[PDB]
Order: C-alpha cells, then sequence, then structure tokens
DNA sequence: GGTTGGCGCCCGAACAGGGACTG
DNA sequence: GTCCCTGTTCGGGCGCC
C-alpha cells in the first residue's frame, strides 16, 4: 500500500467497450452492497460517461453460500492488456501438480486489493452496474487497486506472492502451489484427511497476512470405440466404414479397404452381410490401433488451447483438447447419470477448464454446441469460477456426434 | 440558474481540432427568430458572445415546432460529434410500466430547460462556437459559444443523465422509501403515503431540485390519474398506452411499411395477439425505401386482424414482488407467437410477440425455444427474475426433440397448457434403417465453371434416375437428389447420401425454410410414414454411392 | 424542414467460420 | 486459396421515450 507499477495495453489495442447485460435483482442487490463497501474503502471510485470504456459485471455465490462473489468479466481487457502474462511472468508450470493425488482449489483474489493500480490504467477497468426496469441510468465505477479477474493482477502481486509462501513452501518440499489468476491451486499426495487439514493450515500461513474437492490423476482419458456385433448389416458396416474413415485422420494406420468391399453394389440397408475373413481381420486389427495413444502431440504454451465439445445425450458429453486439429492433447467424457442441458454443458466447461489450468496452466477457448442466444440467456446462473474461458459457438455436423458413440 | 454542479471533463479525440464549418444560409424569418432566441439565452448565461479569436464554427438552423409556429433553435454538431471523445452511454434501457409496483400515491413531473441548466466544461466550451447568419453575405453574423449543454451534441444526453443521477442521490439516500423513476428530464415519483405527506415529499424534491438549478415547471401531473408517463396513461390500479393510430394509406411505400410495423410492435406490448410476421416479409426486398411495395393480400389479412384488435380496450396492471411471474406463450401462425405475462389470471402485467426467423431453416420447437429465451431476458430487465412458463407443448414432444437434437437446448419450469394449437414435430426421422423398404443411394454433382450440375439416384430394387440442373451448385444438387429420391419412393424409404450439408439440415428436422427446395423436401417428408437418412464418405466407393456418383458425374 | 442518446422490431450489407472443392 | 452455405454483427428505416 503505497506507490505503483506502470502498465500498458498491447501495442496498438484500445481499452474495452463491452455492454453490461441485464442482471437479476439478487445479483444487483449483491453488487451495490459490494461496491458501496469498496467505495468506502477506496478500491473503486465512481465515474461517469467521460470514461468511454466498459466491462461487464455479474456476481456468483461461489457455492452453497450467502456470500456473493463479484466477477468482472475482464475477458476483453485481459486480451488487450500488454504481453506480460507470458513475458514478465516468471512461472514455469510445475509439470507434477497434475500428478498429485489430491488438489484443492483456493480463492484468493480478495488479496489483490492491497496493491495500487497505475494511475493511467484505471480507466480501462471501468464497469457499469445496472438498475432494474431502468429506474435509473447506469452507475459507473473504476479501479484504484489490482482488480480480481484481471491478468495483470497476479503478474504484479507475484514478487509479494512468491514471498508470502517462502516459509510454508520451504517447510513443505512436497506440497506444490500454483497461482493462476484469482485462484490458487495447491495439492499434495497426502492422505485424504490430513491433506484437508494441511490446506486449512495454509489458510493460517495466509490469514496472518490476509485475507472444493478435486483429484487430478483420475480424469481418465476416454477411448474411441467400435461396436462389436455377432451379426452385421449393410447399415452397420456403412456406419463402421464411416467412423474408421474419419478416425483415420487421427490414427494414420486405420484401414477400411476390406470393409468397403463388403458394400459391393446396391444392397438394401437391413440386409445382413456375412463378414469375410480379411474383413473381420481388418477391423480386428483396426480396433488395435484405437488402443494405442496418439504419437507426437505436444503442448505449445505459446499457442492457443482449444476445447471442443459434443452432446452425446443421456447427460454424457464428449470433449477434446487440441491445438492442431486432430492432434488432441486429451479426450474425455463428462458422464452424468440420467436434466438441464444448459447447466450440464456449462459445468462441463468448468471441469474441463480446470483440468486445462492444472495440466497446462492456461485455459482453452471453447467451441460450444449451443446457440449463442441460448448459452447467453442462462449460463451465468450456473457459473462458479473466478476465471472465464473464452468461447465461441459452433454448428456441428451430426457426424462427429457419432464418432464418439459408446454402447 | 446554472446548477452549482461540477462540469464533466470533455476532450476532443486525440489529434483533432474543433469544427470549422460554414454557416449556411437561412430565411430572415428564422434569422430574426434565432436572434430572439440567442438574445434571451445570452441574457441568461447559457451562451457567451465571442470575438474573432475563436477559429471554430458549426451551423445553426431553426425550425418551428409542434403546432405553435414557435421557432426552436437547433445546431448541427454532426462534425463536433465526430471530433468529440467517445463516451460510455449510461441510459441502458427504458422503464416499463409493468415493473412499476402499485404505490399509494403517485406524481409525475418534468425538469425544465434541463440541458441548459447544466454547465458544459469550460475548456471544451469554445468548440461549440456557432454564428447566427446576417440575412445574407452582408454582415459578419453574431458569434456565440455555449456555456451549458447544447442541444444536438453527442455528449449532452449522457452527461445530463449522469448529472441528474448525481443530483438525485442525496434525496434518494434520505428518502429510501420514495421511489424515483428517472428518464432524461422526466420524473415519476411514487410512495406508500397519504397524499398530504406524499405531496410534501414532492415539494421537498422540487426544493432540492431548485437548489441545484433544476426548475420543475407546472407540467406537474399532481393528483391526476391518468398520469402520462413514457408513452402511457397510468391509472391507480391499471395502466394503458396512449392511443395508437395506424396510417390508413392508399399506396404503401416500403418505409411506410416500416412505419406500420413500428406502431404494431409498440401496440404489441399490451394488445395480445398482434401479428406482424406477414408485414415484415413484404420488406424482404433490397430496396429503395421510396419504392412502392404492393400490399400482399396475406399481409392484408394480417393488418385487418390487427386493426380489429386495436379497437379493443386493453390495460395492464402493476408488479407485485410478493407473488410470482407467469408467462403464457401461444403458437398463433406461421412463426408468429404471442405471450402474456401475469401474476393472476386475466390480469396482464404486459404481453408481446415473438416472430423472428433465426436460421434459414427452423421448426416450431426451435422458435418456441427462441421466444422463451426472449421472454426470459425481457423479464429480467423489467422485474429482475424469470417467470414460470405455461407452454402449449407436451413434455413428450420436448423430450423427443431434446433427444434428436445434437446442440444443447433447454427450457425451465414449465407446465403443459392445452391452449391449442399445440407445438408438434411435423415428421420424425427413424433412428434405425427401415426393414425391407426401398433404399435410395442418392448423389448430386455440380460444375463450378458452368454452374451445371446433376442429381439422381440408384436403388437396391433396381431403378435409377439422373436429372440435370441448370445454374445450380453442389449443395443444391445434393439437396435435389434427396428430393428426387423422396418424390419416387413409396411411403417408406431409406436414403443414403454423402452430403454432410444435406444430412445436417434434414437431421435437424426443419418444418420451415427460406429455401423452396428444402420446403419441397419438407412437404414430401410430411407425407412419408417413415424415412431413414444415412450418411457415407463421398468418393470412397461405398456400394453403391459410387454408382450414383458415376452416373451423376457427367458434370 | 439539416441535431443527440436509449431500447425494440425489421432488412440487408458486411463479415467469420465450416464443408467441398481443384489439377 | 475458391466456391458455397450458415451464423453473426453492424448499420439503417420505423416505433416509443
Ligand atoms: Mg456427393
Amino acid at each position: 500500500p503505497i506507490e505503483t507499477v506502470p502498465v500498458k495495453l498491447k501495442p496498438g489495442m484500445d481499452g474495452p467497450k463491452v455492454k453490461q447485460w441485464p442482471l437479476t435483482e439478487e445479483k444487483i442487490k449483491a453488487l451495490v452492497e459490494i461496491c458501496t463497501e469498496m467505495e468506502k474503502e477506496g478500491k473503486i471510485s465512481k465515474i461517469g460517461p467521460e470514461n468511454p470504456y466498459n466491462t461487464p459485471v455479474f456476481a456468483i455465490k461461489k457455492k452453497d453460500s450467502t456470500k456473493w462473489r463479484k466477477l468482472v468479466d475482464f475477458r476483453e481487457l485481459n486480451k488487450r492488456t500488454q504481453d506480460f502474462w507470458e513475458v514478465q511472468l516468471g512461472i514455469p508450470h510445475p509439470a507434477g501438480l497434475k500428478k498429485k493425488k489430491s488438489v484443492t482449489v483456493l480463492d484468493v483474489g480478495d488479496a489483490y486489493f492491497s496493491v495500487p493500480l497505475d494511475e493511467d490504467f484505471r480507466k480501462y477497468t471501468a464497469f457499469t452496474i445496472p438498475s432494474i426496469n431502468n429506474e435509473t441510468p447506469g452507475i459507473r465505477y473504476q479501479y484504484n487497486v489490482l482488480p480480481q479477474g484481471w491478468k495483470g493482477s497476479p503478474a504484479i502481486f507475484q514478487s509479494s506472492m512468491t514471498k508470502i509462501l517462502e516459509p510454508f513452501r520451504k517447510q513443505n518440499p512436497d506440497i506444490v502451489i500454483y497461482q493462476y489468476m484469482d485462484d490458487l491451486y495447491v495439492g499434495s499426495d497426502l492422505e485424504i484427511g490430513q491433506h484437508r487439514t494441511k490446506i486449512e493450515e495454509l489458510r493460517q500461513h495466509l490469514l496472518r497476512w490476509g485475507l472444493y474437492e478435486l483429484h487430478p490423476d483420475k480424469w481418465t482419458v476416454q477411448p474411441i470405440v467400435l461396436p462389436e456385433k455377432d451379426s452385421w448389416t449393410v447399415n452397420d458396416i456403412q456406419k463402421l466404414v464411416g467412423k474408421l474413415n474419419w478416425a483415420s485422420q487421427i490414427y494414420p494406420g486405420i484401414k477400411v479397404r476390406q470393409l468397403s468391399k463388403l458394400l459391393r453394389g446396391t444392397k438394401a440397408l437391413t440386409e445382413v452381410i456375412p463378414l469375410t475373413e480379411e474383413a473381420e481381420l481388418e477391423l480386428a486389427e483396426n480396433r488395435e490401433i484405437l488402443k494405442e495413444p496418439v504419437h507426437g502431440v505436444y503442448y505449445d504454451p505459446s499457442k492457443d488451447l482449444i476445447a471442443e465439445i459434443q452432446k452425446q445425450g443421456q447427460g454424457q458429453w464428449t470433449y477434446q483438447i487440441y491445438q492442431e486439429p486432430f492432434k488432441n492433447l486429451k479426450t474425455g467424457k463428462y458422464a452424468r447419470m440420467r436434466t438441464n442441458d444448459v447447466k450440464q454443458l456449462t459445468e462441463a466447461v468448468q471441469k474441463i477448464t480446470t483440468e486445462s489450468i492444472v495440466i497446462w496452466g492456461k485455459t482453452p477457448k471453447f467451441k460450444l454446441p449451443i446457440q449463442k442466444e441460448t448459452w447467453e440467456t442462462w449460463w451465468t446462473e450456473y457459473w462458479q469460477a473466478t476465471w472465464i474461458p473464452e468461447w465461441e459457438f459452433v454448428n456441428t455436423p451430426p457426424l462427429v456426434k457419432l464418432w464418439y458413440q459408446l454402447e | 440558474p446554472i446548477s452549482p454542479i461540477e462540469t464533466v471533463p470533455v476532450k476532443l479525440k486525440p489529434g483533432m481540432d474543433g469544427p470549422k464549418v460554414k454557416q449556411w444560409p437561412l430565411t430572415e424569418e428564422k434569422i430574426k427568430a434565432l436572434v430572439e432566441i440567442c438574445t434571451e439565452m445570452e441574457k441568461e448565461g447559457k451562451i457567451s458572445k465571442i470575438g474573432p479569436e475563436n477559429p471554430y464554427n458549426t451551423p445553426v438552423f431553426a425550425i418551428k415546432k409542434k403546432d405553435s409556429t414557435k421557432w426552436r433553435k437547433l445546431v448541427d454538431f454532426r462534425e463536433l460529434n465526430k471530433r468529440t471523445q467517445d463516451f460510455w452511454e449510461v441510459q441502458l434501457g427504458i422503464p416499463h410500466p409493468a415493473g412499476l409496483k402499485k404505490k399509494k400515491s403517485v406524481t409525475v413531473l418534468d425538469v425544465g430547460d434541463a440541458y441548459f441548466s447544466v454547465p458544459l466544461d469550460e475548456d471544451f466550451r469554445k468548440y461549440t462556437a456557432f454564428t447566427i447568419p446576417s440575412i445574407n453575405n452582408e454582415t459578419p453574423g453574431i458569434r456565440y459559444q455555449y456555456n451549458v449543454l447544447p442541444q444536438g451534441w453527442k455528449g449532452s444526453p449522457a452527461i445530463f443523465q449522469s448529472s441528474m443521477t448525481k443530483i438525485l442521490e442525496p434525496f434518494r439516500k434520505q428518502n429510501p422509501d420514495i421511489v424515483i423513476y428517472q428518464y432524461m428530464d422526466d420524473l415519476y415519483v411514487g410512495s406508500d403515503l397519504e397524499i398530504g405527506q406524499h405531496r410534501t415529499k414532492i415539494e421537498e424534491l422540487r426544493q432540492h431540485l431548485l437548489r441545484w438549478g433544476l426548475t420543475t415547471p407546472d407540467k406537474k401531473h399532481q393528483k391526476e390519474p391518468p398520469f402520462l408517463w413514457m408513452g402511457y396513461e397510468l391509472h391507480p390500479d391499471k395502466w394503458t398506452v396512449q392511443p395508437i393510430v395506424l396510417p390508413e394509406k392508399d399506396s404503401w411505400t416500403v418505409n411506410d411499411i416500416c412505419k406500420l410495423v413500428g406502431k404494431l410492435n409498440w401496440a404489441s406490448q399490451i394488445y395480445p395477439g398482434i401479428k406482424v410476421r406477414q408485414l415484415s416479409k413484404l420488406l424482404r426486398g433490397t430496396k429503395a425505401l421510396t419504392e412502392v411495395i404492393p400490399l400482399t393480400e396475406e399481409a392484408e389479412l394480417e393488418l385487418a386482424e390487427n386493426r380489429e384488435i386495436l379497437k379493443e380496450p386493453v390495460h395492464g396492471v402493476y408488479y407485485d414482488p410478493s407473488k410470482d411471474l407467469i408467462a403464457e406463450i401461444q403458437k398463433q401462425g406461421q412463426g408468429q407467437w404471442t405471450y402474456q405475462i401475469y401474476q393472476e389470471p386475466f390480469k396482464n402485467l404486459k404481453t408481446g410477440k415473438y416472430a423472428r426467423m433465426r436460421g434459414a431453416h427452423t421448426n416450431d420447437v426451435k422458435q418456441l425455444t427462441e421466444a422463451v429465451q426472449k421472454i426470459t431476458t425481457e423479464s429480467i430487465v423489467i422485474w429482475g427474475k424469470t417467470p414460470k412458463f405455461k407452454l402449449p407443448i407436451q413434455k413428450e414432444t420436448w423430450e423427443t426433440w431434446w433427444t434428436e437434437y445434437w446442440q444443447a437446448t433447454w427450457i425451465p419450469e414449465w407446465e403443459f397448457v392445452n391452449t391449442p394449437p399445440l407445438v408438434k414435430l411435423w415428421y420424425q426421422l427413424e433412428k434405425e434403417p427401415i426393414v425391407g423398404a426401398e433404399t435410395f443411394y442418392v448423389d448430386g454433382a455440380a460444375n463450378r465453371e458452368t454452374k451445371l450440375g446433376k442429381a439422381g439416384y440408384v436403388t437396391n430394387r433396381g431403378r435409377q434416375k439422373v436429372v440435370t440442373l441448370t445454374d445450380t451448385t453442389n449443395q443444391k444438387t445434393e439437396l435435389q437428389a434427396i428430393y428426387l429420391a423422396l418424390q419416387d419412393s413409396g411411403l417408406e424409404v431409406n436414403i443414403v447420401t454423402d452430403s454432410q450439408y444435406a444430412l445436417g439440415i434434414i437431421q435437424a428436422q426443419p418444418d420451415q425454410s427460406e429455401s423452396e427446395l428444402v420446403n419441397q423436401i419438407i412437404e414430401q417428408l410430411i407425407k412419408k410414414e417413415k424415412v431413414y437418412l444415412a450418411w457415407v464418405p463421398a468418393h470412397k466407393g461405398i456400394g453403391g454411392n459410387e454408382q450414383v456418383d458415376k452416373l451423376v458425374s457427367a458434370g
């Protein structure tokens, strides 16, 4: 608490100009309550139209709580803030945090406020609280302290951060800690119970300054699968030739040449085909290739992480992470038993994002299987994080809907 | 006065200087009329006369306003606005009568000479220089700059809404139980008080306002239901719109049609059942707005339907946050929907239509999904929560579709309502192939050069067609082959196509497309008793998508 | 009858994707 | 890359303030 560090927008970009979206009474009551206090404290100052910039805000109860958490969707500003979350940031990603038995997710943004923000950078941090039924004009605010949600925030409170743990870290050469933005990721292999009470003991190596479950090495990869049948049909073989055809771009060796010649001429769809010798011994082999991992796929921390999702139905959604199309760093399923399609899919992007942070230390840009209007009407009702991944909306072919089918 | 309030700092966009625009000529009858205006305004510190050391000038015309034959000053700051900084606009939306809770006592009052009661930042003041034209070339006209918020400058609205807020805050703190709706210089003020004490609180507001330089004339609707606010009449227990009058016109120009759609839309907020889809189709014509579009007799039906609804007395009521919100939707024509939001039967907070075509291809369960999305976001704005829904669709149909559809789709809490017509899926694709039915291997093929293509099929029972299409494309020949096969198959068919595009459209179960072909394909689909649609890798020599492909590729 | 800001409904023009092409 | 085709956004008319 004193004087501050110079910042700048990526060489050429201008500040954020995003509209505030409508909010529910509850998210607003919460918000003016929160912002009244940060005004009394001097973390946010009140501004007016002369500031051309805006970023959205809503608020989330981080779980089953009465405490509301302000979330400023700095997505745009972060995207526009100068290269230094890679360039001035020191953090290598401790490859082994994903290897641990237990990891706990730690919210610590409310510790960013301690630090003054450049005098000239404040204006970009501007955001507007709505009024319901538009009884008043928007009430505008600006930041005088490192904002939670902004990516410049941990890239500054880092020297301090690297300090704040000097003891607890030294005193624990086998508990690993990672700082991605608002959240702090700490986990150890310790037993289920003495882990919990070792995290709790970090709150104290914390609280003296100020101020949920998740087990990593068990997000099992999900395989690409072929239906075995005692009897095949023209339609069954044509679907088989369809999947393997495609898969043959992710796996080079997959051949379909013997199966495609069982489709010799214009058979009716339900006619049964006696699988021949080479036939059965081509898909028998093909089903072997689908066992082996993809060879030669490596994360580029420079390049962009891309999650991609498909609705399989029955609360089961399949996903790939990948940077070059077809070279998936991972593939998985979010199986839910037996239903809100939208809560489902928003939760699917939180589980995935975490994994991404945990495994690669950044977040994907998602390509979602939902219509913009739909996603946007409802998704903040189920969000629970402090980060927000980029996304964009996709109109998928029903084919890829059908390349990750189980049974 | 001048509000004692602090100016709001204003800058020109970087690198740009003020306006240097030539005062263009005006009648002496304005030139006198403007001198009359620019004299009292000068008398009252709103404008300062400037010398020749102000390089700038922007054009100021004048026009008589609203049946008075009184002139009203007006500057054209179009250039200053270009050079002015950006602002963040603070007016986010428009207050709606239905988010109004029933108060015991109501007052509406407007703020007089509002923009001119607010100081403009002095260092920006000089860019507002305008000159009032001597009757010709003759005299160098009078130079003036602006001391308050000019009419017609990009910044003035915002900076005034902002100031208004910042002035009302003190009063709002102290009267937390006085509700003040604040639209530009308009004030609705409501309380759960007996008029006497209510009335006091008001004068107490007007004194606060007066102490800040804001005069509250007497266009004050005192003890006066109906109050006229934001376009509506407010009565103590019901609200309504001030009368709408659709232009009864002989020869509709297109823009005349946009003017008609406009009033209907505005009417659609309290008059249930307003239809506009037929009239917002006559519009589908890259256009001269001057152009004269002939009235479609289908639209003709619609307008007639509306003009009739408009003769009905309607009203809304006010919001009780004690109770819940409840929306009823109604499928009321080809992609025209209607709804009403209530808290007690036959008492309509408001109503509304949906009738948007999202997609080149859509169906009822999509749209009724879209219209529910719209009503959700609207409800959040007016009441800040989402209504319970009552929809004319049976849980059955929804799940059939949430099932076949491969993009997540959703609807909240909703009770079935048997308010027919009910939303139905017009046909359904089989999930597995149809035993023993004829199997059409279809394909088509175009020629990017000549735009000539072929579409046709080959089948297990032995028959084949090939047909040649002029001025077509691959995706249309793909779609041709699937319609050809549909035309020629009995009441049960299997179709194998190599087109990821054709597969995509039809698997989504359209019942309505801007494409005549997909409509020709839909009419067939509705006629079969079963259809199975299979996909296959093109050019991979599947039996027998290779023969269809071999016959069809003379393109 | 030549000016400003807001929200809404429309339209089309510009885009950005994705698939399918091409010799 | 070029076609298409689909989905956006963005202006612009109108409505109302
Ligand atoms: Mg083809």
